[PDB]
């Protein structure tokens, strides 16, 4: 607020200074996409949410367990990106009472280190209960060490939710100790959650690489399409080159619908969760009005403004009950999923 | 509003005719051009407070026998709409406002303000007689009171002024719709005496000139125009002829209605709804 | 189309006259200029739901005895064709389209769309009250339904609007042929009481002003113009005189026919036929 | 004309009464400050080189 100097009021002859600080305030920007984990560890005090900032601190608090391998993968899949904060909790059955503890820890993606479908349903319920509140969240989950397509479809249908994604594949990661660690697919889900946390706000994990040594199952193009259309994330072994690598096919969500991107595609949902949204003249200045002249007035105004700095087809006006709502269309930034090239062979007469 | 020139004329001529005829030197001045005997006879007959004969006014189809020694007949004539505004919009207003008025009023001392008090709530004030206020005078109007800063003006604590204003119906938005009409009323001074007819002609012409400065036609029944027929027998088969000279009075006025609009826009609210295409 | 100003006037005056006379303060406002006693007498006689006297309307040659306490006579006058288009082509159309309409309608939720429903198939829509749509609103009209995208607009799922449109006869090509006509109807307020006549005059002038904003003359019977005769005895040899003041109402409208053309060219086919000369 | 060679219409009052017209001007005398009010606004500026 404006500050009076002196703070005490005075009535005898004096000077007073009023200071407007509001032209300098800042730090109004977003949170970072802090990442969240829950699972088994040794050493740590159970059901306590710890902030972690580097792997040494992790090995100092947690030891000798799958949570520390998870933290390793969470910073190992994205070596060319910022290694941000992680929130992690040793869990020593219902999991909701534990998940409640994350409720006011400001983190956006969570992964349970379990394949049990009850756990996944609990986590989806928690994500719902948080995201319908003022603090949006998402979750990522995976199957076991090898599950059939029909099992994956059954799981996705049972867990069909616009804020949960299922990853199909499982594989082997080379750990920093050199161990060839074979892992269930939910650790691949940890790796994808780490990447998604590292990427910018409304970047997308499709066609990003996965630094994995091998996969338990390699899906051909028809199986990749089947899983993608069912809203299941799958990993492609890129074979068309001598430089073979593993590629995240898509960022699809277990709720699949053609009619709404925001629920189908994780990155645009995240953009909507983080996007930001951005003059009056009152009828006493005129004898009577209508939506037609309101529209033409606001078009003349924004025409003048855009000349100094909007399409008439893209503004809607409704007047109701002494109130006029003016609604603009606006265009958010998406990410390409399709490229269509039309190649036309012409021919040309040369002459000399 | 809707208006009726015949009712206006009947309402206006009667007091004016009375006040002239009660005032001998006016008639003596009006009839200065006429012959001495005509003048003196008419003055002794009809004029001054002792006069026993009297002049009467009324509409054209009474069922009783009128006065015929001296009578004014008022007779509603033709009329025609003459000029239109675009959309018929004659005017528009933010407060429904009635007739204009003039009242005599005096300053009275409230301990902060002199006040002029008006019989009716004021919709707008047009003048306070021979005052032009400054901002320092803090002129403000509220309801039926016109208020005027006391602090410098105690020398005028009982100043007597004429207030020109207009009444308020209510604070509402609306439009005034209609057109101008050009309309006639015929008037004839009936008398069985030709010289009385000619005096009643002169007197009526004087009255109609004087009415040109009245606020009624000044605001509304504008452009008074007079035409006169021959002096002729109106009735010619009694025991005596009844004579008259018709005059036609033409006016211009607006016939219009207060079309109020209840619609207004109080607030503008802006939304951005995002299209993923 | 072919039209008849006398039928229009008879169809329009009657409800308007009823709705004014059922509404006392309107008459009190109309008759504000008249004398107090005239006003009060007319109000007590003819006005408000308790009133036992009534005002009647009809054409000029009935065989029965009319009301003569207060009656409006409607009387078809002269007329003349005034302006022609080249070829008599007044307009041309790709769909035979009837009267314009106004209806009250509400949004109703189909699971994809809000819909406004109309009594008749729509040939063209002119307005949805105080809505201006964007392309995003995906405004589309089909038959008797106006449809309007739901997905952003659930806040208006029961919005109440007036729909201005015109009916369709059929999808056919044609031309509209004819000319403008300038035409008159005389109206007179008969009463055996002169003051009743003068009130019926004022009331009819008010009604005719108000009709200028009705969609009927706004579209078709354009340029309403009013002229007035003297107040005079219509009948003068009964047990009492019957008085009236005629007014003449003049209008401009188009008399025209839907000339449809069945000929059209669907395809062009090109041939080259070779000449050996 | 005089002030062009050498007053606001809002600051002159006229009263006419009884064949007499009083014209009253406002005038402004010199007072002495008892209060000073300072509004201090901190902006910030982008420098560039």
């Amino acid at each position: 607020a404006v500050e009076p100097f002196p703070r005490r009021p005075i009535t005898r002859p004096h000077a007073s200074i009023e200071v407007d600080t509001s032209g300098i305030g800042g730090s109004a920007g977003s949170s970072e996409k802090v990442f969240c984990l829950i699972g088994q560890a040794e050493g740590g005090e159970p059901n306590t949410v710890y902030e972690l900032r580097n792997y040494s601190q992790a090995k100092r608090l947690f030891r000798s367990g799958e949570l520390l391998d998870a933290i390793e993968l969470a910073w190992g899949s994205n070596p060319n990106y910022t290694a941000g904060r992680i929130l992690a909790m040793r869990i020593e059955a219902t999991w909701a009472d534990k998940l409640d503890k994350f409720a006011h820890e400001g983190g956006y993606y969570i992964v349970p280190l379990s394949s049990k479908q009850s756990v996944h349903a609990e986590v989806a319920s928690f994500v719902k209960e948080r995201s319908d509140a003022g603090e949006p969240m998402r979750a990522i989950v995976g199957g076991g060490f090898n599950e059939s397509k029909e099992q994956l479809f059954g799981r996705q249908a049972s867990l069909s939710n616009p804020r949960v994604s299922l990853v199909a594949n499982s594989g082997t990661f080379v750990m920093d100790d050199g161990r060839k660690n074979h892992v269930p697919a939910y650790m691949v889900a940890v790796a994808l959650g780490g990447l998604a946390s590292g990427l910018e706000i409304g970047e997308s994990i499709t066609f990003k690489p996965l630094r994995v040594s091998s996969l338990d199952q390699i899906y051909e193009s028809i199986d990749l399409d089947e899983l993608n259309e069912n809203g299941i994330i799958s990993i492609e072994f890129v074979r068309n080159r001598t430089n073979t690598f593993f590629r995240i096919v898509d960022d699809v969500t277990t709720f699949n619908d053609k009619s709404d991107p925001v629920k189908a595609e994780m990155a645009v949902g995240e953009a909507n969760d983080f996007l930001v949204s951005e003059d009056q003249f009152i009828g006493t200045r005129t004898i009577n009005t209508s939506a037609s002249i309101i529209k033409d007035f606001i078009q003349s105004y924004l025409g003048r403004k855009k000349r100094d700095n909007f399409p008439a087809e893209d503004v809607q006006v409704i007047v109701e009950g002494n109130e006029a709502r003016i609604s603009m269309t606006v265009y958010p930034i998406r990410s390409f999923k399709k490229i269509s090239v039309s190649l036309v062979y012409k021919q040309q007469t040369l002459q000399a | 509003a809707i208006t009726s020139v015949d009712s206006y004329l009947l309402s206006e001529i009667k007091p004016r005719l009375n006040t002239v005829l009660e005032n001998c030197y006016i008639i003596d001045e009006v009839l200065k051009d006429f012959d001495y005997q005509t003048r003196e006879s008419f003055k002794e007959a009809f004029c001054g407070k002792n006069a026993q004969h009297e002049v009467t006014v009324g509409f054209n189809f009474p069922k009783f026998k009128n006065n015929y020694e001296a009578h004014y007949l008022i007779q509603l004539g033709q009329g025609q709409e003459t000029k239109n505004s675009l959309g018929s919009i004659q005017s528009s207003y933010f407060e429904a406002t009635g007739d204009t008025l003039v009242e005599s009023s005096t300053a009275i001392r409230e301990d902060d303000k002199l006040v002029f008090t008006v019989s009716k709530p004021i919709g707008e004030l047009i003048k306070v007689e021979d005052i032009e206020f400054a901002k320092y005078d803090n002129l403000q109007v509220e309801g039926n009171k016109v208020s005027f800063k006391y602090q410098t003006n105690e020398d005028y604590e009982n100043y007597n002024a004429n207030i020109i204003f207009t009444e308020k119906k209510n604070d509402s938005k609306g439009l005034v719709k209609g057109f101008t009409v050009e309309e006639q009323v015929t008037v004839v001074g009936l008398s069985f005496n030709v010289d009385v007819a000619r005096c009643l002609d002169a007197v009526l012409k004087m009255i109609l000139i004087s009415m040109r400065d009245s606020i009624e036609e000044q605001q509304t029944f504008q452009l008074q125009n007079l035409s006169f027929g021959d002096i002729a027998p109106i009735i010619e088969d009694g025991d005596s002829m009844i004579f008259g000279r018709p005059t036609i009075i033409k006016y211009t006025s607006s016939l219009d209605l207060d079309y109020t609009i209840t619609q207004d826009i109080n607030k503008l609210t802006f939304k951005e709804r995002k299209d993923w295409k």
